[PDB]
């Protein structure tokens, strides 16, 4: 899901379409940044955070 | 013309690019003294009909909403006999069983749209070609 | 020192051309709006401070 | 037996009624037609 | 009014600065501020050149 | 003369007007012109409305408009229509090139004058300028106030794009918000406006450009009909700032003091009852009692009324999707029955 939502926003920023946005993913790995695994239950949610 | 050209309603290149014997030979026409000569005229005339979506397409519903049709009329003019309608055509000739299909469905949208909306009949169609004067009629 | 400072002019170089900023440069360009003089620390209250 | 399977049928058995005309254009042009 | 408030972090107030006053220093009015990676890979760039 | 039809939401007003406008084509279908002025997203709604009459299914006397629409029409009569237009990246292109050829006669914009989003916000505040009626010579011209040096400096170098543009266009070229200044003053001159009946519906607010061309057709006209959805407004004085109606009333007031102006015959409609909300208890509770402190709670049931909570905007409007569902397949409704408003569309329209 959050695969999705971060397509849409790295698409409305500087990498659009398929091509720029593999090389931007790819570029930010392989210089050790990363992403966050995404997220279930919310902050707000009943939960032991 | 030259008054439309001073009204900024036709331009410069369009107003030389204007045959005036080709549109003062529809006036010296049948159909076009009869329209100088008519009870009540009138022009560019725009039109929205409202035609059910199974006479377009098949499958449509009577529930199902009509398509609306929309155009602009360019003449009509009422006679002791009737009301005619009038249109312009820039067609290329210089033919007739040619030009006459080309624009039926046209025609009988026109004609339909008058009908239905002014309840009134419509006697006659008549379509007038700049190139040799021609007028046909429907 | 002439390195790192060459590399700050070119990075802000890069940036202004695709029009975008740092976190960094939230805060140096504010203060830059924000300051109309500046001697050795002393700052002077442009017309947007004020 | 479950409690929800006649439903569950007849929801994923169900058409539009009217799903012909969801996609026809309203507007039409002389041209058009 | 606590919409418009100026409650926030002290970015977000500089963020707001440099929208009104972007044309007192060299700025575009539409400017957008980079994410970690797309600003950290243009600096990879410039200081490969 | 005018006639100001005034109600609340789901009064009847447009209703109301269609079937005027359907009455009045049916006792004359080649009568004196019919206008019907809407906002733009209202206009192929009204011609579909008014098209679905069994009587009639269509008509010929009347016709919808937009501003844009009507200065169209206007002007491909009584001419001016000729001369080229110009997009507003056109606008923009050409502020640009004015600029490079005058940012150094700036006395603000001069290090701004370098960026391309500069341009865009020019183009904005100018395309403002002639939406309310502000020459370049009035921008010009402009209780001390604390920003009043900067704002002249603006202002000023404002005015130099601004003069140079109007300059620049001058016997060539057509500014897109000029239409409209073109239209006010042609419809003078044109003889369809002279015996036609206007109504004017779904307008909240008018720009002075826009209030020019009513007031034109206040006085060639034969009759105007202004709708308005507000209760009981007041000619006497502009409404006040936390008020429900506060832009309808203003456009009330406005209207009124200048249809007074021009000494016109006036007539008051105000529509009372609901009419949309007859049959559902909850949302004429909702309708009525909206404004009101302290608001009289609900005493009834609840079917009609859902507040509903999403986990995120996907389960938002997969939530809504089967709803949606629900209401086509058990409650009888059909899809045209129903409609989705956000107030920040884009953060939907992909996903929806
Ligand atoms: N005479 C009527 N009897 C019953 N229902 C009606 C009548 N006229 C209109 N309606 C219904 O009322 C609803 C809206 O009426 P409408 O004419 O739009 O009022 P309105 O004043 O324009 N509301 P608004 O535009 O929000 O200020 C529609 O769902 C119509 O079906
Ligand atoms: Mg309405």
């Amino acid at each position: 899901r959050v695969l999705y939502d971060r397509a849409r926003q790295y698409e409305s920023t500087a990498f659009r379409g398929l091509f720029r946005f593999l090389r931007f993913i790819e570029r930010m790995q392989e210089r050790g940044d990363d992403l966050g695994t995404a997220r279930g239950l919310s902050e707000q949610e009943d939960v032991v955070r | 013309v030259h008054r439309l050209y001073e009204k900024e309603l036709l331009t410069e290149e369009q107003k030389d690019a204007i045959d005036i014997e080709e549109i003062v030979q529809f006036f010296h026409t049948e159909i076009g003294g009869q329209l100088i000569g008519a009870k009540w005229k009138d022009r560019e005339i725009p039109f929205s009909l409202a035609l059910p979506a199974k006479e377009i397409y098949p499958d449509a519903h009577e529930a199902d909403e009509p398509l609306l049709v929309q155009g602009i009329i360019d003449c009509l003019y009422e006679t002791e006999d009737g009301l005619y309608l009038l249109a312009y055509k820039s067609d290329r000739i210089e033919a007739a069983p040619i030009l006459k299909k080309r624009y039926e469905t046209q025609i009988q949208l026109y004609t339909k749209a008058v009908e239905q909306i002014a309840k009134t009949k419509v006697k006659g169609c008549a379509l007038y070609f700049f190139d040799g004067g021609h007028i046909l009629t429907l | 020192v002439q390195l790192v400072i060459s590399y700050g002019k070119r990075f802000e170089a890069a940036k202004q051309e695709k029009s975008i900023i740092d976190f960094s440069d939230l805060e140096h360009y504010c203060l830059a709006i924000l300051t109309a003089e500046n001697d050795k620390g002393e700052r002077e209250p442009s017309e947007a401070a004020r | 037996s479950f409690a929800f399977d006649e439903k569950a049928r007849e929801q994923l058995s169900w058409t539009y009624p009217h799903q012909e005309v969801t996609q026809i254009r309203t507007k039409q042009s002389v041209s058009e037609i | 009014l606590l919409n418009r408030a100026s409650i926030s972090t002290l970015h977000s107030f500089c963020l707001q600065v440099l929208k009104k006053y972007y044309y007192l220093i060299d700025l575009d009015p539409g400017f957008r501020i980079a994410d970690q990676t797309e600003g950290e890979l243009i600096g990879d760039e410039v200081l490969d050149e | 003369g005018a006639e100001f039809l005034v109600g609340r939401s789901g009064s009847g007003k447009t209703k109301l007007i269609i079937n005027s406008i359907q009455d009045e084509l049916r006792r004359a279908p080649f009568g004196k012109p019919i206008i019907f002025l809407v906002p733009d997203q209202m206009t192929f709604l009204m011609e579909y409305e008014l098209a679905k009459t069994p009587d009639m299914g269509g008509m010929i006397r009347a016709q919808v408009f937009s501003f844009s629409r009507l200065a169209w029409r206007v002007l491909q009569h009584t001419g001016g229509m000729s001369r080229p237009f110009l997009t507003s990246t056109g606008v923009q292109m050409l502020l640009r090139k004015l600029i490079e050829e005058h940012k150094q006669e700036f006395k603000v914009y001069q290090k701004a004058s370098d960026k391309s989003g500069f341009t865009a916000q020019v183009e904005r505040m100018l395309t403002e300028f002639k939406r309310y009626c502000l020459e370049p010579e009035d921008i010009r011209r402009m209780s001390e106030y604390r920003g009043e040096r900067v704002l002249s400096e603006k202002l000023h170098d404002l005015s130099i794009l601004y003069q140079q543009m109007e300059k620049s266009l001058a016997d060539q070229y057509l500014h897109s918000e000029d239409y409209l200044t073109l239209l006010a003053e042609h419809i003078p001159l044109a003889e369809d406006i002279k015996g036609a009946h206007i109504y004017v519906d779904g307008f909240y607010q008018f720009t002075p450009q826009e209030f020019r061309v009513l007031e034109q057709l206040m006085v060639h006209a034969e009759h105007i009909t202004f709708s308005l959805t507000a209760d009981k407004p007041s000619y006497e004085r502009e409404p006040h700032e936390l008020e429900l109606f506060r832009m309808t009333g203003k456009t009330y007031y406005r209207l009124h003091q200048k249809a007074k102006e021009l000494n016109l015959d006036i007539t008051y409609k105000e529509l009372s009852g609901t009419e949309r909300h007859t049959k559902t208890p909850e949302l004429a509770h909702l309708e009525a009692q909206y404004e009101a402190r302290p608001a009289i709670p609900y005493a009834e049931k609840q079917e009609a009324l859902t507040v509903m909570q999403a986990a995120n905007r996907r389960a938002e409007l997969e939530g809504i999707a089967r709803e949606i569902h629900a209401l086509v397949r058990e409650k009888g409704y059909r899809y045209k029955d129903v409609a989705i408003l956000a107030r920040q569309p884009e953060d939907y329209k992909d996903m929806v």
